[PDB]
């Protein structure tokens, strides 16, 4: 999805992925707690 | 440093007790019991006298260790004089112990020079024909957890075993091992009559000098298999003789709380093994900072440590549920009342923080149930045996057919304990008082 939208519109890509992960943590840590699996699910649902 | 590797290996196998038999370590407070067990097993194996004796002591109190030491002692000098049958009360049932005795009898008699073939009736009457009925071979029975076979219904195996002790031509030694102090009251009257009433209570640690002497026995290398042996023995004697050393303080703490040398050994072993050189080991045994780190790790998943991993929404929901449970008279609550208390607390905080909806508080509630903060009301939990667990699995409980917001729960931690170790500077600390 990410590469398809770059074509249709490497440290920078790592920066945007890590910023998305930190935004997910900062938005939903009170919801998930310290559950790695719940945050993995939320990352997988909200990334595309 | 291969010498440090040799010294580390020697210290590690002294701590695991896996030395050769002639180098085995008997503590001074265990010596009288060891001599009494040695006299009984020598009168059985050497002198062909039949014996019956139950060893009574707590778990990890060297009942198996002393028996194994005595059997390996008599193994090297009288090997063809005896065979050993081992039964364990957890592994063996009343029917299965007959098959276990028969299969151990054939594989032990093939080791010196069928009995185990057929149905249970045939196998049991063949065992009786062998035992109930140059020198005679002694049969030594080691019966661990013998309290499980002294039940209230019927004690058939103990009856026939003690009958073999008291009324047979093959000499037999039967050692029972249990943790139950009142083991003689467990026995049926005819079983008790056939029993010899010989009960050996294992010695306890009576004073701190017994623990210090046992630690000295465990950590002193009495053989010159490393060049570092003399310096290690000198430093260990310096730390043990000093009353204000850290190792003496840890021994004193164990004496006051656990009073268990296996407990201390479980901490000493990774202190020895995680050292990488001789001076690092000397610093580790002089400071015992690893013992503090180990003690911190042993408590990290307790109720105190599980609370310190909670998030702010998790802590708020838990505080609200503890408030509702304190106000209730049965100590019971559900998701709806806890959410009402939570929304009331958030409103009175923001009137003086995001309020989450019930849909999202459902997940935090499930995590709190999962981490054993809440439990279901009057739930039995884990059953004692497989029969009762099997009965419980075929029953549909009323707390699993109603919706989750009406299930009754009770707290594993009360609001006063919540107030005690939540910090005073926390956001929701003021609502721990009611
Ligand atoms: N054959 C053995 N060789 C070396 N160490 C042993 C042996 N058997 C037990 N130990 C050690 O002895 C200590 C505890 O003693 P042991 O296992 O004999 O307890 P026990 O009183 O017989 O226990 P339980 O009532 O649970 O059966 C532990 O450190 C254990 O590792
Ligand atoms: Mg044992």
């Amino acid at each position: 999805c990410l590469r398809k939208r770059i074509i249709e519109e490497d440290d920078q890509f790592q920066n945007v992925a890590a910023n998305f992960i930190h935004l997910i943590v900062q938005a939903f840590h009170s919801y998930t707690g310290n559950d790695i699996f719940a945050l993995n699910d939320l990352i997988d649902f909200k990334w595309p | 440093d291969p010498g440090f590797g040799s010294l580390q290996r020697r210290l590690l196998q002294q701590l695991y007790g896996t030395l050769p038999t002639d180098e085995k370590i008997i503590f001074t407070y265990l010596q009288d019991c060891q001599q009494e067990i040695d006299r009984i097993i020598k009168q059985s194996i050497i002198q062909k006298e039949s014996h019956s004796v139950i060893l009574v002591g707590p778990r990890q109190s060297y009942k198996t260790y002393l028996l194994d030491y005595e059997l390996s002692l008599l193994q090297q000098s009288y090997k063809e004089q005896f065979i050993t049958i081992r039964l364990n009360g957890f592994i063996h049932s009343e029917q299965t112990a007959i098959n276990g005795i028969a299969t151990q009898l054939e594989q032990q008699l093939q080791k010196i020079h069928t009995i185990s073939s057929g149905s249970l009736t045939e196998v049991f009457e063949k065992i009786l024909l062998l035992l109930d009925s140059i020198t005679k071979i002694t049969v030594v029975f080691i019966f661990d957890e013998i309290d499980t076979f002294a039940g209230p219904v019927r004690q058939t195996l103990l009856y026939n075993l003690f009958d073999m002790v008291e009324h047979s031509r093959v000499p037999v030694c039967i050692f029972g091992c249990t943790t139950k102090l009142n083991i003689l009251e467990y026995l049926e009257k005819r079983v008790k009559s056939r029993f010899s009433q010989r009960v050996i209570y294992m010695p306890q640690i009576q004073n701190l000098d017994d623990m210090v002497d046992a630690v000295r026995n465990l950590l002193t290398v009495r053989s010159e298999i490393s060049p570092w042996v003399s310096q290690w023995n000198e430093t260990l004697e310096k730390e043990l003789s000093d009353p204000r050393s850290n190792l003496n303080r840890h021994i004193r703490m164990n004496f006051e709380t656990f009073r268990s040398l296996p407990t201390l050994k479980n901490s000493i072993i990774p202190l020895v093994a995680t050292s990488k050189n001789f001076g690092s080991l000397c610093t580790a045994i002089k400071s015992c900072s690893f013992l503090d780190i180990y003690n911190k790790n042993q408590l990290s998943n307790n109720l105190t440590g599980r609370l310190q991993s909670l998030s702010d929404l998790e802590l708020a929901i838990l505080i609200s549920a503890a408030r509702v449970a304190l106000r209730a008279k049965d100590g019971s609550f559900n998701f709806n009342l806890a959410y009402a208390e939570y929304e009331k607390m958030i409103k009175a905080i923001n009137s003086r923080i995001k309020l989450w909806l019930k849909k999202d508080v459902k997940n935090v509630w499930e995590n709190l149930v999962q981490l054993d903060f809440f439990t279901e009301k009057s739930a039995v939990g884990l059953r004692d045996n497989a029969t009762a667990a099997f009965y419980a699995s075929n029953y549909q409980f009323q707390g699993t057919m109603i919706p989750f917001d009406l299930r009754s729960y009770q707290m594993q931690i009360i609001l006063q304990e919540l107030r005690r170790i939540i910090p005073k500077s926390n956001m929701y600390y003021s609502w721990t008082q009611l």
